[PDB]
C-alpha cells in the first residue's frame, strides 16, 4: 500500500505573522497514529518542533512553546501546524512525518516538506 | 531499561498462525525478527493503554492489549519464517522514555 | 563551509525555455545526489527532478519530457534545463543536496530563485 | 521489509578508532547509510554516506566517518571518539532507487571507548 504525506500552506511571511501548515494523508488514519512536525533551519540540523501521539497528547519544543499548535482533523485525514508570533528563527523547511523523536522506525514515512521564510 | 517477558517457544498452527504475549502511557510495540545478526521490523503497533492498538501495517500482525501485556498474532507464516521474534515495547509519553527488549519468542513453523 | 548559489531565473513567455544553474562550493557535485524542488505560491514543495550519486535521474510526471537535470564536473554546477513552460511552472526553484524520501541534518538548500510564467 | 545487521558490541581505545559493518539485503541500486547515536532525548546524526553499488562512498559528513562498500555491506570507521562518546550507534539504511524505496533500522552497535 502506497502512503502519501502531501504538505501545503507555507510561504513567506513578515515577523509576528501567522501561518497554518497542512499535511494531507492517505494510507493510514491520522486520528489513530502518532505524527510529528520537524524543521531544518539554514545551516542547522533537524529540530523536532511538535509531536502528537495516537491518543491525542501533544509536546512542543521550548523554542516554539505557546506559539505553535499541532492539530489533526479526522474528517480530512490531515495534520495541521498553526504557527503564530513567527520570528526569523522559524525560517526553515518544515516536514510532517509518521515518526517520533525518541528512536527511528523502519515504518517512518516523511512528507515532501514546505518552505517557511520569515523575513522583512 | 525495562523488563519485557515473552514465551521462549511457540509452534505455529497448520494455517501459518502463531500467537504470543508480551508482558510490560503512549506505547509503541515493534516485532523484530532476529536471523543471525540481522534484524527485521516484521510489524509495529502504537497505542495508548485502553485503546484498540493500531498497526502501522495490518497485513501481518493483529493484536490487543489488556493493562500490562500485548496479545500478538502473526499470520501467513511458512517454514522459512521460523526464527526468533523479539518484542520491543517503548514507553514513549509521558516521560521518562523506557526501552524494553524482550528475550525473544522462538517461533517454529513445520511444513 | 558549503554554499549553493543559484541563477538563471526570471520572466519567460509560455512555450519558452530557461536553464537554472546551481553553483556548488563545498562538495563534488559529480559524486553527490542533488534535487530541484519548487514551491508554487499557496502550496508545498514539489520535487521535480532528482539525480543520484551514480548519475541515475528521475522526474515528476508533471515535468517528464520537459525538464532535464544535469551536472557539469569541470564547473561543479547543477543545471535544470526547463522547456515548453506553462503557467503551472511559476514557482520559486531551489537546488538542494537532499532526496525526497527522507530529510537529513546534512541536507543543504540553496537560497531559491523565482521563475515566473506570464502570457 | 528489509533486514540490517551490525555487531552488538565494538571496543575502541585511546586512539579513538572504532570499526563496524552495516550489512543489508539488497533486492536490486542507490544507497544512503546514516549513522545515528542514541542520545537520551533524541537521535544524533553522526555521519552519512551515499554511493551507487561498486562505487566508493561519498561522505556528506566532514571527515568524522570513513569507509568502503563491499556489495551488500558498508565497512565504517569512526574516529575522534572519547570515553564519553560511548553509546549505541544505529545505522539507517535507505535503498533509494530504483523503486521501491526501502528503509531499514539496525539494532545498533554499542561502542565502548576505553580511556
Amino acid at each position: 500500500g502506497e502512503v502519501q504525506l502531501v504538505e501545503s500552506g507555507g510561504g513567506l511571511i513578515q515577523p509576528g505573522g501567522s501561518l497554518r501548515l497542512s499535511c494531507a494523508v492517505s494510507g493510514f488514519t491520522v486520528s489513530k497514529n502518532y505524527m510529528s512536525w520537524v524543521r531544518q533551519a539554514p545551516g542547522k540540523g533537524l529540530e523536532w518542533v511538535s509531536v502528537v501521539y495516537s491518543g491525542g497528547s501533544k509536546t512542543y519544543a521550548d523554542s516554539v512553546k505557546g506559539r505553535f499548535t499541532i492539530s489533526r482533523d479526522n474528517s480530512k485525514n490531515t495534520l495541521y501546524l498553526q504557527m503564530n508570533s513567527l520570528r526569523a528563527e522559524d525560517t526553515a523547511v518544515y516536514y510532517c512525518a509518521r515518526a517520533v523523536p525518541h528512536s527511528p522506525s523502519s515504518f517512518d514515512i516523511w512528507g515532501q516538506g514546505t518552505m517557511v521564510t520569515v523575513s522583512s | 531499561a525495562m523488563h519485557v517477558a515473552q514465551p521462549a517457544v511457540v509452534l505455529a498452527s497448520s494455517r501459518g498462525i502463531a500467537s504470543f504475549v508480551c508482558e510490560y502511557t503512549e506505547v509503541r510495540v515493534t516485532v523484530l525478527r532476529q536471523a543471525d545478526s540481522q534484524v527485521t521490523e516484521v510489524c509495529a503497533a502504537t497505542y495508548m493503554m485502553g485503546n484498540e492498538l493500531t498497526f502501522l501495517d495490518d497485513s501481518i500482525c493483529t493484536g490487543t492489549s489488556s493493562g500490562n501485556q500485548v496479545n500478538l498474532t502473526i499470520q501467513g507464516l511458512r517454514a522459512m519464517d521460523t526464527g526468533l521474534y523479539i518484542c520491543k515495547v517503548e514507553l514513549m509519553y509521558p516521560p521518562p522514555y523506557y526501552l524494553g527488549i524482550g528475550n525473544g519468542t522462538q517461533i517454529y513453523v513445520i511444513d
